[PDB]
């Protein structure tokens, strides 16, 4: 697959994974190990698709490596992130939320 | 302010009131009152209207358009000198040290303007107050005066929405 | 600051008048720490005030409300201070600045802070940034700081509804451009709908 | 159900493909359906490629009168708008990236294909109608969706054309409204030469009932972007290109009534209005920006 979107991305790179659910868990600690073994510091996206509550449900993470009585393991750090300013995307955006003179 | 009334008012005495020629201290305030805006072609054409009658029962308006003279000349020390030499109380002294003002405040907003380094005593006759009471002024306001050489150095000083809306609905239609 | 709050709460709630004493000169010289709203409203820290040690209450109230040129002002009576928590004073003091104005000329930084070179300044503006306390750039050319983002010190019981005072003119402010687009949309559609209207009669008198 | 449409039936596909109804009429595909992530994408991919033109592959299906776009990708191809059947140079990469979308759940095949015309509006060139007559004769059932991203951005509406070309020697019946659109001059002419040989079908999107959520969701936030836009100055470069016709387009007018194509004063004066209209909106966001957090004061 990289091989491919580098044909049509060139400027573009892998920076990390993504998955559905709730709060991360083992198995996406498994997965962000063996993502770990093809990029450095890969970031970890995470989509609740049956979100109860009125924000957002998306959350980023960061992987540290930390020493928990004597064993060396791997834990997410949450980070915050923006929304791009792109303006043709907002557009885009803007133009399906809405979905329906010149002033 | 209220002298554009009194102006506004006299031109329509010069007209709805004669039989042809109006009243002498009318045409007084009138002239005097065309020299306070600095419209001189106003001033000009009122004082050739007058009839010689009147030009010779009252001298007072020959002493109205002297300063005149001075005005359309630019000879400001004569301006200043022109206006002190009249009295008409009531009439037209009360506008002729109005004109004092505007023609003092006409010539420093000149001077601040036109000049970046001027004699004093050059200063002191362009404004009509002696030459102590004019640096001492300008050196309180914040010109650069200097002595020996007797310079002074002057320093130079919807409501949006609806117009494009209006613009946008005159180009779409 | 978020941790040091908790950290310095849980040890004020189990402290003594000397040990609090001592503990506001350990609050003050410790990075990070620039709000000291919820430690200032603690009773333990109340007994303090007109007691053995109100020095120590008044210069944690210009730590807290007050600049370093109120503190120059009133040095005789507030304790001594190590250079760390004169700088930390400046900061809050150059805050304040912010709070006021957008871009700050040097002079009055240099007035206000009682500096004597400009690098002094420069320098003590940095440890801001560094500290994340202020945002912004300096503009050596014209002498002027320009800040981009100043964080909140001043708690205010009493003037607290200045804030408000500034919230509602911002209120009425959204409220007069909502409306005003409402009506310019309105009119919009007012003259084009008419236009039509007008281009139909033409259009009917082509037939005559 | 919002989600029906997502369900992909692949026999029903096959049975449609099979009875072929677009060969019992040249007007039979009427309608465009377009996801909102294949609009994003192509929208998205369409101002990467700035003021050059790129070309991609939908990939979607068929219902009734009603072509179906479900998502799209990128083609690593050079000479878009100037080689015929450009597309061409990628079959390769269409056959792997299908095979590898097959891995992971892309059902959808082959629906059209996608390419931008920064700042020239969306239409079929020469070129493009050569291209899908091609595609219409091999590859049907089959479509080409034509998107200007700059004029986009300009006018703070998604500028997107969906278009089906007439076969070889077939004239289209009586009624064509045909909306409107300035040309720049150096593409009128190719513009004029083919404009009747394809149409255009009505174009409409959709999105999730998941998508619905999420937008509402992520729209608590991206307002903010809204009233941070700077539209003047992202794409100024446009207006003036716009201004620099706009002169020789006047130009030519002049010339037309010198002593003596059908009113070209008139062309370029709803030209100038369409261009200062965009601009007078941007400047009314400015003005909107500076009266919400600019006159507010102590
Ligand atoms: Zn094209």
């Amino acid at each position: 697959k990289e091989e491919q979107f580098k044909q049509v991305f060139k400027e573009l790179e892998f920076l990390g994974w993504y998955t559905t659910g709730g709060p991360p868990d083992p198995s996406d600690i498994h997965v962000h190990k063996q993502v770990c073994e093809i990029i450095e510091s890969p970031l970890f996206l995470k989509l609740n698709p049956m979100t109860k509550h009125t924000d957002l449900p998306v959350s980023v993470f960061e992987s540290v490596i930390d020493i928990i009585n004597g064993e060396a393991t791997m834990l997410f750090a949450e980070l915050t992130y923006t929304l791009a300013t792109e303006e043709a995307e907002r557009i885009g955006v803007d133009h399906v939320a809405r979905m329906t003179s010149t002033v | 302010f209220s002298f554009k009334k009194l102006l506004d008012q006299c031109e329509n005495q010069e007209l709805e009131a004669p039989g042809g020629i109006a009243t002498p201290p009318v045409y007084g305030q009138l002239l005097a009152l065309y020299l306070l805006h600095n419209d001189m072609n106003n001033a000009r054409y009122l004082w050739k209207r007058i009839p010689p009658a009147i030009k010779s029962a009252n001298s007072e308006l020959g002493g109205i358009w002297s300063v005149g003279q001075r005005i359309w000349q630019r000879d400001f020390p004569g301006i200043y000198t022109t206006i002190n030499a009249h009295q008409w109380s009531e009439t037209v002294q009360p506008i002729m040290e109005a004109l004092r003002d505007a023609t003092r405040r006409r010539a420093f907003a000149l001077v601040s303007q036109a000049y970046t380094s001027i004699i004093a005593d050059d200063f002191a006759a362009f404004v009509g107050l002696p030459v102590e009471e004019a640096v001492k002024g300008i050196l309180e306001q914040g010109w650069q005066a200097d002595s020996t050489t007797r310079m002074v150095l002057p320093r130079k000083p919807e409501q949006q929405l609806a117009r494009l809306t209006d613009y946008v609905a005159f180009l779409e239609n | 600051t978020g941790q040091n709050q908790e950290q310095f709460l849980l040890l004020a709630k189990s402290a003594k008048g000397a040990a609090l004493a001592t503990l506001i000169h350990q609050v003050l010289e410790a990075p990070g720490v620039y709000v000291f709203g919820e430690l200032l409203d603690m009773p333990n820290v109340r007994e303090l005030a007109e007691s053995d040690f109100a020095s120590t209450f008044r210069l944690l109230t210009v730590f807290a409300y007050g600049t370093y040129a109120d503190y120059l002002a009133e040095a005789r009576n507030l304790p001594p201070l190590t250079e760390a928590q004169k700088n930390k004073l400046r900061h809050l003091s150059v805050v304040t600045l912010a709070a006021k104005v957008k871009c700050i000329p040097y002079a009055v930084l240099l007035e206000a802070l009682a500096l004597r070179n400009v690098r002094q300044l420069e320098d003590l503006v940095i440890e801001a940034v560094y500290a994340d306390v202020l945002r912004g750039s300096l503009d050596q050319r014209n002498q002027r700081l320009e800040v981009d983002y100043s964080i909140g010190r001043d708690i205010q019981r009493q003037d607290l509804s200045a804030i408000a005072r500034t919230l509602q003119e911002w209120c009425v402010g959204c409220e007069v451009v909502l409306s005003g687009i409402e009506e310019q949309v309105s009119r919009a559609n007012q003259h084009k709908e008419q236009q039509l209207g007008l281009k139909q009669q033409i259009e009917s008198e082509v037939a005559n | 159900s919002i989600d029906e449409i997502y369900k992909y039936d692949k026999k029903q596909q096959q049975e449609i493909l099979a009875a072929k109804p677009w060969t019992k009429d040249h007007h039979y595909f009427k309608y465009c359906k377009i996801s909102a992530l294949a609009l994003l994408k192509m929208v998205m991919h369409a101002r990467s490629g700035g003021n050059l033109e790129v070309m991609g592959l939908m990939l979607g299906k068929v219902d009734g009168e009603t072509m179906i776009i479900m998502d799209s990708f990128a083609l690593p191809v050079e000479g878009t708008e100037t080689r015929v059947n450009a597309q061409a140079a990628a079959y390769e990469y269409m056959a792997a990236y299908i095979e590898n979308a097959k891995q992971v759940g892309r059902l959808e095949n082959a629906i059209g294909w996608y390419h931008s015309h920064p700042g020239y509006g969306c239409w079929l060139s020469g070129i493009d109608v050569s291209t899908q007559m091609l595609n219409q004769q091999f590859q049907e059932p089959f479509v080409a969706v034509v998107i200007d991203p700059t004029r986009t951005i300009s006018a703070g509406k998604v500028n997107l054309g969906a278009f089906r070309t007439y076969p070889k020697g077939y004239k289209p019946p009586d009624e064509g409204p045909s909306e409107y659109q300035t040309i720049p001059l150096n593409k009128i002419e190719d513009f004029g030469v083919h404009c009747k040989q394809y149409y255009a079908l009505e174009v409409s999107y959709f999105k999730s009932s998941l998508d619905r959520k999420l937008l509402e969701l992520l729209w608590n936030k991206y307002w903010v972007n809204t009233l941070s836009s700077s539209s003047l100055l992202t794409n100024a470069d446009y207006t003036t290109g716009q201004v620099f016709d706009l002169s020789e387009k006047l130009e030519q007018s002049e010339a037309q009534l010198g002593r003596g194509s059908e009113d070209k004063l008139a062309k370029a004066t709803r030209d100038s209005c369409k261009t200062t209209i965009e601009a007078i909106h941007g400047l009314m966001s400015q003005v909107i920006k500076d009266k919400l957090f600019n006159q507010i004061n102590i």
